[PDB]
C-alpha cells in the first residue's frame, strides 16, 4: 500500500504541515483551469438537463459550479504535489542509504562498447 | 561562377570554319537573324536587370558548423553528446551524398561531351565514381530506414573485426 504506512502520517489529514515547504500551485495552473472548465461544463449540463438556456440561464449557478470546482481542484492539486514530492524524497533517501543496491556502473563510451550491426538488405 | 576545379571542363577544341563550296550557308544567316532578333533584346533586358540588382547589393552567407565530438567519444546514456554527434553525423551524411552527386555530374558530363569516344575518354571519371561509390557503400549502406550514428559505428566495428580476422589469417 506504499505511502499508507509511512511513519508520522496523521490519519484523516488532507494536507500535512510539512506540505507547506512546497510551492503552492499557481492560480494560473493549466490543471486548475481545466478544473474550472469541468465546472463550467457541469453548469452547462445542469442547464441542459433542466431545459433552460444552456449558455445564459443561471449565471450564479454556473459561477458557483466554477468556483467550487476551482477550489477543490486547487486543494487536490496541492495534495497531489505533496504526495509526489514525498515519493521523490523517500526514493532519494532510500537510494542514498543503500549504496550497495544502486552502484555506479562503469561508463564505457560507444567507441568501446561492441553493439552488433544488423544489416537491412 | 562555379569553381572549375570542382566541375572540370576540358579545353574547348572547336574546328575553324573552312567552307569549300560557294553556296550561302543558311546556318550562318539563321544565326545572325537569331542574334539580331533574340540575343540583342535579351542581352539588353539582362543589362537592365543586372543594373537594378547592382543598385541594391546585399549578401548571404554560408553557415559553418564547428566540429563536435563523434559518437565514438560519447558515453552510454549521454543524451546531449549523442544528440550532438547524431546531428553532426547527419550533416556529414548529407555532405557525402552531395559529394557523390558531384561525382555523378562529372561522369554524366564526360559521357555526353566525349560523344562516341566516351568509353575510352571517361575511364578516369569512371574510376573516380567507382572509388566514391565503393566508399559510400562501405560507409552508408544497409543501415536501413532508421539509420543512426550508432549504426554506422556498429557497421564500422564489424568491418574492422573482419579486417583483423583477415589480417590474422
Amino acid at each position: 500500500t506504499m505511502m499508507s504506512g509511512r511513519p508520522g502520517r496523521v490519519p484523516l489529514q488532507f494536507l500535512p504541515n510539512e506540505a507547506r515547504s512546497l510551492p503552492p500551485p499557481k492560480l494560473t495552473d493549466p490543471r486548475l483551469v481545466y478544473m474550472g472548465f469541468l465546472g463550467y461544463c457541469s453548469g452547462l449540463i445542469d442547464n441542459a438537463i433542466r431545459r433552460r438556456p444552456v449558455v445564459s440561464a443561471g449565471l450564479h449557478r454556473q459561477l458557483l459550479y466554477v468556483t467550487s470546482f476551482v477550489f477543490f481542484g486547487y486543494y487536490l492539486l496541492k495534495r497531489q504535489d505533496y504526495m509526489y514530492a514525498l515519493r521523490d524524497h523517500d526514493m532519494f533517501a532510500y537510494v542514498k542509504s543503500h549504496p550497495e543496491d544502486f552502484p555506479e556502473k562503469d561508463k564505457k563510451t560507444y567507441g568501446e562498447i561492441l553493439e552488433e550491426f544488423h544489416p537491412v538488405r | 561562377s562555379w569553381d572549375k576545379d570542382v566541375y572540370p571542363e576540358p579545353p574547348r577544341r572547336t574546328p575553324a570554319p573552312a567552307p569549300q563550296t560557294s553556296l550561302p550557308n543558311p546556318v550562318t544567316y539563321l544565326t545572325k537573324i537569331f542574334d539580331l532578333l533574340v540575343d540583342r533584346p535579351v542581352t539588353l533586358a539582362r543589362e537592365f536587370i543586372e543594373q537594378q540588382h547592382a543598385k541594391n547589393r546585399y549578401y548571404y552567407y554560408h553557415r559553418e558548423f564547428r566540429r563536435v565530438p563523434d559518437i565514438t567519444e560519447c558515453e552510454e546514456k549521454d543524451i546531449l553528446c549523442m544528440f550532438e554527434a547524431e546531428m553532426q553525423w547527419r550533416r556529414d551524411y548529407k555532405v557525402d551524398q552531395e559529394i557523390v552527386n558531384i561525382i555523378q555530374e562529372r561522369l554524366k558530363a564526360c559521357q555526353q561531351r566525349e560523344g562516341e569516344s566516351y568509353r575510352q575518354n571517361c575511364a578516369k571519371e569512371l574510376e573516380q565514381f567507382t572509388q566514391v561509390s565503393k566508399a559510400f557503400q562501405d560507409r552508408y549502406s544497409d543501415l536501413g530506414a532508421h539509420y543512426s550514428a550508432r549504426k554506422c559505428l556498429a557497421k564500422q566495428k564489424q568491418r574492422m573485426l573482419a579486417e583483423r580476422k583477415a589480417a590474422k589469417e
